[PDB]
């Protein structure tokens, strides 16, 4: 927020990090860290050829299972 | 907790050089192969290129960045080897360098990469010689089929049924191919001239220049012997200070008839000779040919090219057999060149060309005409033809051939996975990069050709496994097949020296941890 | 960007599109001088010089363009005149058609070197 | 109109070059995917 940024997609990413902090007052440096990651592993995909659509079909795809799979191993307080 | 590394420049400088490199290698991606195209390229001047040469390509665009200045250094070293691979080099750089991103992330130290892709290489260059089968230069065939590959890339390749015979003629003319372990391609002299198409390039056994004759009337000979003269055939002038002082009105009207009387004893020890034909170097500090001269020449039936440049002498020689001529006494019959026929010939109102054809001493030489339509064209044409030439010449080098269509990539990748896996500790992620790096070719190729990168590379990749080796991407059917029956072959030397200069420029880059602005 | 080159780029149907825009032009400067209902032009050098023509190397020559892709039609005028001496309008006109329809093609996702080799053979 | 009959002719080498030519040009401008127009200096 404090950070003076001009490009829209990084303005996409405080607005990223603002919700995590909205929603739930952590977590808004590993969001981001993730996003990029994974923005970064879709960079190798597009050059191997991978329609973007079809890459962020399968990151759903692999997101439902890791939430699943969180919620499998949770524990509770 | 080890050291804390301070320093965050070094890194920030590897991954602006990667970020480079593969910049380049991106931008040139579009030009390999068959189905690759050709960039235009206007220069600041306005000097325009069309071209799908990647050293070509790379030295035309100013590129600032220095990883990306040291890529074009590796696409000339790569044309200077093998004269073939320039853009293949250049992109398994580029892609090396990009895998090396993710290990420095992962947090692998560059010497470590450095050593790993030094393993990586060694083994990969095993893995193509072992592909590799032997060639022998009787094997004609084998030889218009490396061309025919070379030329598959280019603008000239509709042409390729004309050009492939030709490229492999002149190289196999210019080389005694039972000695021969290399080919100089100045033996090959190659002559752009406007006009007419490329269906129109030609081979002349002989010589041809494109200095003008200077008779008039006298455009053919036939049972030609030529001469070359590296004296002057105007009034003597010795090289000191000379002055002829006249102070009667007689020495004058003698001055004037000596200086005839000199000039034709020179033009006639030309013609006792029997020499029809003269070529006479280029002179500055001295006229080499005057007006007097040029008229007994004529009256005596003798052609005349004057302008011949200092530099051509050596060629013009080892063609048409003829001893340059520096004095007079020592111009004799023993010291011309005979050949069937001298003739200056028009191109369609394009200009005139001097063929010398036929030669009873035709030594080690050939020249190539390009034609073409275009300045552009004819400038592509003419690299394409040395592309062509250089492949032949990797194949005497080393009579070694390797299939095309990335079955070389495909199986280095495949082997050098299997390699990783037995390698295990940190050198093991170096080498899987090295690996899935080059497995970038042939996706390019199936980008290129128009077809799903992931599957053709993923059936590419499980054949390989399965075993067929000599199995690529077949542009033609659509898809993957034994690469050797569409005949794409190219010589083991370019892959080798492709890897080869790949992996030193990029434990080169690895190396470098600073930038300076001296 | 990651590409340091100090120039511009044009990638893709960017250029091609331009490339047959500038053949175009050419053509569409000589298209009214062809057959024996064509008319003439007058061309004016800045600085009052007139030139009256209806022959399309002249016309080309004459005229300073500044695209590469439109450079190639005036030196294949040239060439025709240099060659034949006539047709050098017909071929002009023929040459930007062709690169029209070609890129049409292009544009349906036909490879430019399946393209080339049908013109080749037609 | 028949023009055999009406005299419209042209020499063969007319249209043959014309066609030679104009698909050499259209082939080498086709061969272009991409354009690098370096600033001046
Ligand atoms: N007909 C073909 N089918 C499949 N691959 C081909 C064919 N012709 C050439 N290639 C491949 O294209 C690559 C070289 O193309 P080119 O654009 O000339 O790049 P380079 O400059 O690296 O040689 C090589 O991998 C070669 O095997
Ligand atoms: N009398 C005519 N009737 C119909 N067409 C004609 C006649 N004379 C010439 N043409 C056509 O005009 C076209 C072009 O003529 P012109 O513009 O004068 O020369 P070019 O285009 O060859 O430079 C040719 O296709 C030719 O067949
Ligand atoms: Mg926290
Ligand atoms: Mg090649
Ligand atoms: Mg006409």
């Amino acid at each position: 927020s404090m950070m003076d940024v001009d490009h829209q997609i990084a303005k996409l990413m405080v607005e990223l990090s603002k919700s995590q902090d909205d929603e739930i007052g952590d977590g808004t440096t590993g969001v981001v860290v993730l996003a990029g990651a994974l923005l970064e592993e879709a960079e190798q995909l597009l050059d191997r050829g991978i329609h973007p659509i079809r890459i962020a079909d399968g990151y759903e795809q692999a997101a439902r299972v890791a939430i699943e799979h969180l919620d499998k191993i949770s524990d509770s307080v | 907790k080890g050291a804390y590394q301070d320093r965050d420049k070094p890194a920030q400088i590897r991954f602006s050089n990667i970020s480079a490199a593969k910049a380049v290698a991106d931008a040139i991606r579009t030009s390999l192969g068959p189905k690759g195209m050709d960039k235009m390229i206007q220069d600041g001047k306005g000097d325009v290129t069309i071209t799908n040469d990647g050293a070509t390509i790379l030295k035309q665009m100013q590129v600032l960045h220095p990883a990306a200045r040291m890529l074009v250094e590796l696409s000339k070293a790569q044309d200077i080897e093998a004269g073939d691979g320039t853009t293949s080099v250049v992109i398994i750089a580029g892609s090396l360098l990009d895998s090396c991103t993710k290990l420095l992330q992962k947090g692998i130290h560059p010497t470590i990469i450095s050593e790993s892709f030094q393993k990586a290489l060694e083994k990969g260059i095993e893995i193509l010689t072992d592909m590799s089968r032997p060639v022998e230069l009787s094997d004609r065939e084998t030889l218009l089929n490396s061309a025919t590959t070379s030329l598959n890339s280019k603008v000239v390749s509709q042409y390729s049924s004309l050009l492939s015979p030709m490229s492999v003629n002149a190289v196999m003319k210019v080389i005694d191919p039972a000695t021969a372990t290399s080919v100089d391609l100045r033996d090959i002299k190659i002559v752009k001239k406007l006009g007419g198409t490329i269906d129109d390039c030609e081979l002349v056994e002989g010589l041809v220049l494109t200095q003008k004759v200077s008779n008039s009337g006298i455009t053919r000979v036939e049972k030609a012997k030529i001469g070359l003269i590296q004296f002057c055939l105007s009034a003597p002038k010795t090289d000191m200070d000379n002055q002829i002082v006249v102070s009667d009105y007689a020495q004058m009207d003698r001055v004037l008839r000596e200086e005839r009387a000199y000039i034709l004893n020179l033009v006639k020890q030309i013609k006792k000779t029997g020499c029809n034909v003269l070529l006479i170097q280029k002179s500055i500090l001295r006229d080499a040919l005057s007006d007097l001269a040029l008229h007994f020449l004529n009256k005596m039936k003798i052609m005349v090219i004057k302008d011949i440049e200092r530099e051509d002498i050596e060629f013009i020689c080892k063609t048409i057999g003829t001893k340059p001529v520096a004095h007079i006494d020592q111009f004799t019959a023993d010291m011309l060149g005979s050949a069937e026929l001298a003739e200056e010939v028009n191109l369609n109102g394009s200009g005139k060309l001097l063929k010398i054809t036929g030669c009873a001493s035709p030594g080690k030489t050939v020249t190539i005409v390009v034609r073409g339509s275009n300045k552009l064209v004819i400038e592509e044409a003419e690299r394409s033809i040395h592309d062509a030439l250089c492949v032949i010449r990797c194949l005497v080098k080393k009579r070694a051939l390797i299939a095309g269509g990335g079955a070389p990539e495909i199986e280095l990748a495949l082997r050098l996975t299997e390699y990783s896996r037995t390698l295990s500790g940190m050198e093991s992620y170096c080498v899987r990069a090295f690996a899935d790096a080059m497995e970038v070719i042939p996706s390019t190729l199936a980008e290129n050709a128009g077809l799903n990168p992931i599957s053709t590379v993923t059936e590419l990749r499980n054949r390989h496994a399965q075993g067929e080796k000599t199995a690529g991407i077949n542009v033609r059917k659509g898809g993957i097949s034994n690469i050797l029956e569409e005949l794409v072959v190219q010589p083991l030397l370019v892959s080798v020296s492709a890897l080869t200069l790949a992996t030193e420029t990029v434990r080169s880059i690895l190396k470098i941890d600073d930038v300076v602005n001296t | 960007g990651p590409l340091s080159v100090f120039g511009d780029r044009s990638t893709g149907e960017t250029i091609r599109s331009q490339n047959v825009m500038a053949a175009a032009s050419i053509a569409n400067i000589v298209k009214s001088s062809l057959g024996p209902v064509g008319l003439d032009k007058m061309l004016v050098d800045d600085i009052g010089d007139v030139t009256i023509t209806n022959d399309g190397a002249t016309i080309l020559k004459l005229l300073e363009v500044e695209h590469p892709a439109a450079k190639v039609l005036c030196e294949l005028a040239d060439l025709q005149d240099k060659e034949v001496g006539d047709g050098t309008t017909s071929v002009v006109i023929i040459a930007a058609e062709l690169l029209k329809n070609a890129d049409e093609l292009v544009k349906q996702k036909i490879h430019p070197t399946s393209v080339i080799s049908g013109y080749r053979l037609a | 109109r028949d023009n055999k009959q009406a005299g419209v002719f042209e020499p063969t080498i007319v249209k043959v070059k014309s066609l030679k030519f104009a698909t050499e040009a259209a082939i080498t401008i086709l061969r272009i995917d991409d354009l690098i127009k370096l600033h001046p200096e």
